[PDB]
């Protein structure tokens, strides 16, 4: 095509490729020249002399066992050497962010990369050769004049070329939207279908004048569109159908493939869970090892199958309407969210889960950040939030938390499970409360240890412990003091570890000890924890470290 | 005139930083801005054979304003353009009684940029929902935000500024990126009228300044450590007080605590008061003073990086320390903002990050790397909503809190 070429350079301080054209079978050497000259005759290549010393391998195969063959070029050794290009779109557009249009047309251009010229000076570095059967004669020298199949530059040069070709037509048609993706165009408009079908044909002729072919209306896809694992319908979208295999044994590869399809489905199926199913691949290993199906992972797989039984869809985006996101807790540090404009019609859904032991509010805040980032990417704005948490509950937490946290527009929704703080240490030591001076220790080697206390009122305990850390006992020390004390109790510890974990106000944890410790803190009225430098003579701590 | 050639550090290739997603409001305000700029030669559209990239943002007044984050291109170049083309930093600017900051960034737009260099200035206006490829430009004039720009304009600035220098040999003028720091020992009201002179002087030589900010650095010290003061010391008070002073020992060695370690001999309850022994108040005064003085060994190292740590203190109050080795605090202070129905967490962290950077520029001619107490993704999201400055310091996010919260309040 008369498109103007993008100048390409070889990576600085490099030179073209030169490769051993390892001879190939003759029944192949046949179709290679048959297919080639049809390409030389369409101008997409040109036989060359010896002046150019670079070469590249060529191979031959069949269209999944079909009439015609196909030509192949391992450009790997050239790609190493060609400059970098601007990267092509990372992601793809999410159907939740498309606007309803009265028509949509899918034009896919055939022969994309070959329809587009290759920068002249850079053409030499594409040479190749067909094997003179047993060196009977010289080799058929060739070289490209279009964007070769699978080359570093091709996808980027094509996209900018196409983007430029569209600029004359988009200017004289400010009422019809075109999106690009690789080799396709997706044209939408709010033109009475009679007009729409006429513009598609103008666009087609336009594109054809620039040397880019495109499907007659007798060959144009129709709704629904099965696009990139999606179902784009005229007025709704959903994921293509999900299939979860029935097996009695699961390989760590088959567990990857399954938790895949489950994440995928979670963008619009509300309630999918993957906590237990991904707990398995925890112990990472080679994709082939057979992993036992746990009991909890099995109930999930059953609830997911339950959620997937019937279909559900999402609506499309309407900029005139507000954007709403709603969050619910699912327990295991698993959360679920819906984003909608209308209550019976979600734009989309999804799930957040913390991984390695925080608390309910901090987790909420993190989920609001997942959602906010996602919104911006998809709709370019941030939603309003309905959150299961009392304003008073939340003001209290950020007013005291050590990080800064942002609270965008939100309103409370009284839908259990509300999110609340389960206990708050006192700011100052309690009066009329016993005062425990816990401490603890273990043996790095034997893994034997003990935990105890000594209260002001002369009361003392010491327990023994096997299979514990210098830290698992320091938390056991505090659990002792809470078990053996009133509803108001002051505790004094020399372990910054323990003090930190508690001042963190967790409400659940992966350590089983910590859950019982949380239990006591709720069963208590006023608890003040306090820290003193470990074993430095203070008084109180000086005497309890001596027991343990 | 002709262009100053710019060579990257041999071996280092150009910036390739991904473009953050933006609100549509901001993408639009950028498209407007960038269409005016292209209309005036300041930038040009580019192809895919240019692979570099450098984020862009929109900040603010009622007028939007574009802000390119050239942090990566600075490291990859201006590091050899603080060497090859340094702007020297004057140690008298800090001592001046007042210091005003004038935005003089619009001057670079009258200077062409070396042809071979332009490719590394590329940036992208992003599309919403990956709907279209992205609008790609590259600078043809000296970009704001790049450190190599004021380096190149230096000679023109020294020239344009010399008539004002001679009529005012006592005023200090320092150029950092897009701003002029001009500080006088002058009375403030004089200072404020002397500033409109420099404004008029620059205005009648072609350099506009949109202004139509005032720091006082001669009070900026390393704030001292605050031992609590109490009539009666409960066992707890003595316990906190012992801990606060035990931490201080990492900074001021020479703190003595054995004497206040006896006043908690037997395991008394917490609410229990305890009078101060005399071997004790020996140390609530002996130690209460070896702490009001200076640390030792604490000098600025010009070959290292500065590091600012910030900690939220509660009720709109933040504390901060700037250092280069732990405990060797080169500078500490405290920021607070009156707002009411005005301020939240991230607006405050942001105001403080700028208040600390400005100071750090006045005092040293370079910005610190902040350890910020905030979720990484949260900061990446909202930090532009309150950014009023043209430079952008490096930063990194604090993972674990401090048990040492009160220890700087
Ligand atoms: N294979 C395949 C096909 C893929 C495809 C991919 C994309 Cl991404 C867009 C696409 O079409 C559109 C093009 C431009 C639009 O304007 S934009 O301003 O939002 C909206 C579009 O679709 C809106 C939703 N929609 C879809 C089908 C329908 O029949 N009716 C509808 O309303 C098609």
């Amino acid at each position: 095509s008369p498109i103007e070429t993008v100048p390409v350079k070889l990576k600085p301080g490099m030179d073209g490729p030169k490769v051993k054209q390892w001879p190939l079978t003759e029944e192949k050497i046949k179709a290679l020249v048959e297919i080639c000259t049809e390409m030389e005759k369409e101008g997409k290549i040109s036989k060359i002399g010896p002046e150019n010393p670079y070469n590249t391998p060529v191979f031959a195969i069949k269209k999944k066992d079909s009439t015609k063959w196909r030509k192949l070029v391992d450009f790997r050794e050239l790609n190493k050497r060609t400059q970098d290009f601007w990267e092509v779109q990372l992601g793809i557009p999410h159907p939740a962010g498309l606007k309803k249009k009265k028509s949509v047309t899918v034009l896919d251009v055939g022969d994309a990369y070959f329809s587009v010229p290759l920068d002249e000076d850079f053409r030499k570095y594409t040479a190749f050769t067909i094997p003179s059967i047993n060196n009977e004669t010289p080799g058929i020298r060739y070289q490209y004049n279009v964007l070769p199949q699978g080359w570093k530059g091709s996808p980027a040069i094509f996209q900018s070329s196409m983007t430029k070709i569209l600029e004359p037509f988009a200017a004289q048609n400010p009422d019809i939207v075109i999106y690009q993706y690789m080799d396709d165009l997706y044209v939408g408009s709010d033109l009475e279908i009679g007009q729409h079908r006429t513009k598609i044909e103008e666009l087609r002729q336009h594109l054809l004048r620039w040397g880019l072919t495109t499907p007659d209306k007798k060959h144009q896809k129709e709704p629904p569109f099965l696009w990139m694992g999606y179902e784009l319908h005229p007025d709704k979208w959903t994921v293509q159908p999900i299939v979860l295999p029935e097996k009695d044994s699961w390989t760590v590869n088959d567990i990857q493939k399954l938790v895949g399809k489950l994440n995928w489905a979670s963008q619009i199926y509300p309630g999918i869970k993957v906590r237990q199913l991904s707990k398995l691949l925890r112990g990472t290993k080679a994709l082939t090892e057979v992993i036992p199906l746990t009991e909890e992972a099995e109930l999930e797989l059953a609830e997911n199958r339950e959620i997937l039984k019937e279909p559900v869809h999402g609506v499309y985006y309407d900029p005139s309407k507000d954007l709403i996101a709603e969050i619910q807790k699912q327990g295991q540090g698993q959360w679920t969210y819906q984003i909608y404009q209308e209550p019976f019609k979600n734009l989309k859904t999804g799930k957040y889960a913390r991984m390695r032991h925080t608390n309910d509010v901090k987790q909420l805040t993190e989920a609001v950040q997942k959602i906010t980032t996602e919104s911006i990417v998809i709709w370019g704005k941030t939603p309003k939030f309905k959150l299961p948490i009392q304003k008073e509950t939340w003001e209290t937490w950020w007013t005291e938390y050590w990080q800064a946290t942002w609270i965008p527009e939100w309103e409370f929704v009284n839908t259990p499970p509300l999110v609340k703080l389960w206990y708050q240490l006192e700011k100052e030591p309690i009066v009329g409360a016993e005062t425990f001076y816990v401490d603890g220790a273990a043996n790095r080697e034997t893994k034997l240890g003990k935990a105890g206390y000594v209260t002001n009122k002369g009361r003392q305990k010491v327990v023994p412990l096997t299979n514990t850390t210098n830290q698992k006992t320091e938390l056991q020390a505090i659990y002792l003091a809470l078990q053996d004390s009133g509803l108001e109790v002051n505790i004094v510890t020399d372990s910054q570890y323990a003090l930190g974990i508690i001042q963190a106000q967790p409400d659940k944890s992966e350590s089983e000890l910590v859950n019982q410790i949380i239990e006591q803190l709720i069963k208590k009225e006023k608890v003040y924890l306090a820290w003193v430098p470990a074993h430095k003579g203070i008084g109180g701590n000086e005497q309890v470290d001596k027991l343990v | 005139i002709e262009t100053v050639p710019v060579k990257l550090k041999p071996g280092m290739d150009g910036p390739k930083v991904k473009q953050w997603p933006l609100t549509e409001e901001k993408i639009k305000a950028l498209v407007e801005i960038c269409t005016e700029m292209e209309k005036e030669g300041k930038i040009s559209k580019i192809g895919p054979e240019n692979p570099y990239n450098t984020p862009v943002f929109a900040i603010k007044s009622t007028k939007w304003r574009k802000l390119v984050d050239f942090r990566e291109l600075n490291k990859r170049t201006q590091d050899f353009w603080e060497v090859q083309l340094g702007i020297p930093h004057p140690a008298g600017l800090k001592k001046k009684k007042s210091v005003t900051v004038l935005d003089v960034g619009d001057a670079y737009f009258s200077v062409p940029l070396d042809e071979d260099f332009r490719k590394y200035t590329a940036f992208t206006i992003p599309s919403i929902n990956n709907e279209t490829p992205g609008i790609r430009y590259q600078y043809n004039v000296l970009p704001q935000g790049w450190k190599g720009s004021p380096a190149i304009f230096q000679s023109s600035m020294t020239k344009i500024l010399e008539p004002f220098k001679k009529q005012n040999p006592d005023i200090v003028i320092y150029q950092y990126m897009d701003d002029l720091y001009v500080g006088s020992d002058l009375e403030i009201g004089q200072h404020r009228t002397k500033i409109e002179e420099l404004r008029q002087h620059l205005l009648r030589w072609g350099l506009t300044t949109p202004d139509k900010y005032e720091l006082h650095p001669d009070k900026w010290t390393v704030q001292p450590i605050v031992l609590p003061e109490k009539d009666s010391w409960t066992v707890n008070d003595i316990q906190k007080l012992v801990g606060k002073l035990n931490w201080a020992s990492q900074i001021y060695p020479g703190i003595k605590v054995r004497q206040l370690s006896k006043l908690l001999r037997g395991t008394k309850a917490l609410t229990e008061v305890i009078p101060l022994t005399e071997e004790a108040e020996l140390e609530l005064a002996e130690n209460r003073e070896i702490l009001k003085e200076p640390v030792h060994g604490v000098y600025y190292d010009p070959s290292k990086d500065l590091i600012a740590e910030i900690q939220k203190q509660g009720q709109g109050q933040w504390t901060y320390q700037i250092y280069q080795e732990p405990f060797k605090n080169l500078k500490t202070g405290k920021y607070a903002r009156m707002r009411g129905a005005h301020t939240n967490d991230v607006k405050q962290l942001t105001e403080a990050v700028q208040k600390i950077t400005t100071e750090s520029i006045v005092i040293w001619g370079k910005t610190p790397k902040f350890k910020l107490p905030i979720q990484k993704e949260t900061w990446e999201t909202w930090w532009t909503e309150y950014w009023q400055a043209t430079w952008i310091p490096e930063w990194e996010f604090v993972n674990t809190p401090p048990l040492v919260k009160l220890w700087y309040q």
